[PDB]
């Protein structure tokens, strides 16, 4: 066959529902399969649909509509672990596999008590840098990145401190800079207004 | 039991080198092949072997050939790098070809990286910034941050080492390396992670953490010229200790 | 279960006398599928014979078409040779006209 | 147009006689060979001169590798049969999968084996399932039937896949497969012979005193005649102690004929 499409990114709650879409136009129609394959690992096998409707695995089903040419995978009370890539894939007649460039799924954690802060880490003696750790923010905060050719931000990266139950998002900026400190590592990033400052 | 098992994970590669890739399954399975995935487009097949006895050419064959070498193995050549094979490389195998629903079955990947000179390549800076003490007061929690930084290809593995044992609970480390000059093709990398945990295992004076990070870059047969040190595959960490 | 070829000699168009034709053997209904068949010109065997590759019918039996190009003239006798693992001595089928 | 089929076949022997292949494909649109692989050649390759004109390289090079993968998958699963009907010498096995496009539009899809020439397995496209014929089918039905999406599959194969291939194939061969050769038809028992009729479905009887008498009639069988056309006879024996009128009737295409003696 030709060609196949998919979104290139979605994001959604933790705990809610997500249904990612898959449309392809194909000489002939053998099959239609997700993957699943998780950042820097090997895809793996989710589901296969031939004929039309809906069928489920636990807390994921496919649907299929070789009339339309359509297929969803649908992700039900999402976790965490559900952040991964997508891939859709279809058998054409010659039974050869076209694959879509696959759906990049991000999941926001339900943060349960935001309390968010910028801290200064402590230097090392081995190392110029200062940093600065802005944490504990709830998922709606979006981190920008630096404005300063000097300054490094990294993304928000979600932490599960499984032992408590307890998750968080945080991102890092550091510098060698004199100019450097915590209290504007984060000022190209709409933070909120409550943000912790602590004293130098 | 081991399913798909493909060799290297990482290679660094100058124009013109030869490689091979290594692919076996033991899973009695008929049909292999060999993918290349690329940011923003899907997999793409190299070559294929429909059964023991018979390979054919994919999308991609250029630049490539395969050894169907027994029903086990299916080897990948590059005879000549090219930058533009800078990819991660997949294998994969079915029970059979072209034979009703059955699926694919994933090799771990590798990632090839071609540079026309060794030049670029650099292992990462690791240090380790110990807990802020507000944090500590503030919320009854201590986040250790390990930066790696100006390595270069992107060819890491970070892991974190409490009391001498890796760990992954409280661990969050960057799903993608930030380019230090976003602008420049070549632009080294730089990783952050942070490993959280409570107030009173930071405190406790003989806990141990150390960051370390597993870089592939040269090995003994790559030519080097540089003044600098020869960047090999090597590990470099960081540390720190519990404070009361 | 093995099934014993059907034999049917026949002449591509309604024979006359000194009329260029095609002597045909059809070979149909057997199984397993290998079997060898020789057309005759006066009891003895015509070399250039052609036939059709193997076909598959739907009950799983085996058909062949054997044929060779021939003159019909009234004293020359055509026939069909065929032998199979169902069959202890060779079957010969004379052409009828 | 009318009644139209494509149909595949396999077979695999167990152990044959020197240099005759141990497995053979060949396709057909209705009566017409269109495709054949064996393991001799190991190529797939068009047996009609309207598949070659109309079918790239590519195709044949992708099929050349499918069938290779599958000859080996047939001599897998003959292994297995003749293990558990624990036979010696040499066994066949036979796979046929194909479909119809009826003239009123309607589609029809089969898929079944055989071992020894005798049905094995066959699928019901509906119930979807296998139909077991003894316990060493029994035991592969279990197998098969295991996951659901191998039976959903055939079926789509069946009903969508093979209808389209033969859709295609027919315009492909369309100056063939959709002419018309009217048969001609003479009475020489009588016996009324027809020839030089293309496509092969034609049918002849023999009426007395315009009935029909089915079971004092024989029927000869619609034969190749070499040139792409067909021949095929019916006869019927004469009472010498009554007068009767006896009438050869010849449908073809369409058309109706009657010749009376
Ligand atoms: C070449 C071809 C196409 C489709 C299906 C078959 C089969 O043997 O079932 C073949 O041979």
């Amino acid at each position: 066959g030709q060609n196949i499409d998919q979104p290139t990114e979605m994001t959604a709650t933790e705990g809610a529902i997500v249904q990612i879409n898959c449309t392809y136009q194909t000489s002939g129609f053998n099959g239609l399969f997700w993957y699943q394959q998780h950042a820097g690992e090997a895809p793996t096998f989710l589901s296969y649909n031939v004929l039309d409707g809906l069928e489920e695995k636990g807390r994921f089903s496919s649907f299929l509509s070789r009339s339309k040419g359509y297929s969803y995978l649908l992700l039900k009370e999402l976790q965490m672990k559900d952040s991964a890539s997508y891939l859709c894939a279809v058998k054409d007649s010659n039974y050869q596999l076209i694959w879509g460039a696959g759906t990049k799924l991000i999941i926001k954690p339900d943060i349960q008590n935001p309390d968010p802060a910028v801290y200064q880490l402590r230097d090392s003696k081995s190392s110029d840098k200062s940093v600065c750790l802005f944490t504990d923010f709830d998922s709606q905060t979006n981190v920008s990145q630096s404005k300063d050719s000097d300054v490094y931000i990294t993304d928000k990266c979600v932490l599960d401190m499984r032992s408590m139950d307890f998750k968080s998002n945080s991102a890092v900026a550091w510098s060698n800079k004199s100019d450097f400190a915590c209290a504007n590592a984060f000022n190209n990033s709409i933070i909120p207004e409550d943000t912790f400052f602590p004293s130098p | 039991n081991a399913g798909v098992t493909q060799t290297p994970k990482f290679q660094v590669l100058k124009t013109g080198q030869s490689m091979t890739l290594q692919c076996a399954q033991d899973m009695n399975h008929n049909s292999m092949y060999w993918y290349r995935q690329d940011p923003g487009m899907g997999l793409r097949l190299i070559y294929y072997s429909a059964s023991e006895g018979t390979t054919d050419k994919g999308e991609v064959p250029n630049g490539y050939n395969v050894s169907r070498l027994n029903k086990r193995e299916f080897s990948l050549r590059l005879e000549s790098a090219a930058p533009s094979q800078t990819s991660v490389y997949f294998c994969a195998s079915s029970v059979w070809t072209g034979e009703g629903s059955g699926e694919l079955f994933f090799g771990e990947g590798s990632r090839l990286t071609v540079l026309e000179d060794l030049k670029n390549v650099f292992p990462p800076e690791v240090a380790v910034f110990e807990p802020s003490e507000a944090e500590i007061s503030h919320t009854q929690k201590a986040t250790l941050v390990c930066l790696a930084t100006g390595f270069y290809p992107d060819h890491v593995e970070l892991s974190w080492w409490v009391n001498g044992k890796e760990v992954h609970s409280g661990v969050c480390t960057d799903p993608q390396p930030l380019k230090e000059q976003p602008a420049l093709n070549d632009s080294r990398y730089a990783l952050s992670s942070r490993l959280r945990v409570s107030a009173t295992f930071w405190q406790n004076p003989r806990n141990h953490f150390r960051c370390q990070v597993q870089f592939y870059g040269l090995s003994e047969n790559d030519e080097w010229t540089q003044d600098r040190a020869k960047p090999v595959t090597q590990i470099v960490s960081a540390e720190a200790w519990g404070r009361a | 279960i093995q099934r014993t070829p059907k034999i049917q000699v026949y002449s591509r168009h309604p024979a006359e006398n000194g009329k260029s034709n095609f002597l045909n053997c059809y070979v149909s209904g057997f199984h397993p599928s290998d079997i060898e068949v020789d057309l005759l010109k006066n009891g003895e065997r015509i070399e250039k014979v052609e036939h059709s590759d193997l076909s598959f019918s739907k009950d799983w039996s085996f058909y062949l078409l054997y044929y060779t190009e021939f003159t019909p003239t009234e004293k020359d006798e055509y026939a069909c040779r065929v032998n199979h693992v169902t069959l202890s001595q060779p079957k010969i089928v004379k052409w009828d006209r | 147009m009318r009644t139209h089929s494509l149909r595949y076949f396999r077979l695999g022997v167990s152990d044959p006689i020197h240099g005759v292949p141990e497995f053979i494909s060949v396709g057909y649109v209705d009566s017409h060979p269109i495709t054949t692989y064996d393991s001799v050649t190991r190529q797939k390759e068009p047996r009609a001169p309207w598949m070659a004109e109309n079918l790239a390289p590519d195709h044949w090079e992708r099929y050349t590798q499918l069938l290779r993968g599958w000859q080996q998958m047939f001599k897998v699963e003959l292994k297995r049969l003749q293990r558990h009907y624990n036979h010696s010498g040499s066994h066949t096995y036979q796979r046929m999968i194909g479909c119809e496009l009826l003239e009123d539009g309607s589609t029809t899809g089969f898929l079944q084996y055989a071992y020894d020439g005798q049905d094995f397995l066959i699928f019901n496209k509906d119930t979807l399932s296998w139909l077991a014929v003894d316990n060493v089918a029994h035991t592969i039905k279990q197998a098969w039937e295991a996951n659901q999406h191998e039976l959903l599959y055939q079926k789509n194969w069946l009903e969508e896949e093979c209808i389209a291939w033969l859709k295609r194939f027919l315009e492909y061969g369309k100056d063939t497969l959709q002419r018309t050769e009217p048969p001609l038809v003479r009475v020489n028992a009588l016996f009324c012979k027809a020839h030089g009729f293309y496509p092969p479905e034609i049918y002849m009887t023999w009426m007395k005193n315009g009935e029909e008498i089915v079971q004092e009639i024989d029927y000869g069988d619609i034969l190749p005649s070499g040139d792409g056309t067909y021949q095929a006879w019916a006869s019927i024996e004469l009472d010498p102690q009554s007068s009767n009128l006896y009438s050869c009737h010849v449908e073809h295409s369409g058309v109706h004929m009657v010749l009376q003696v």
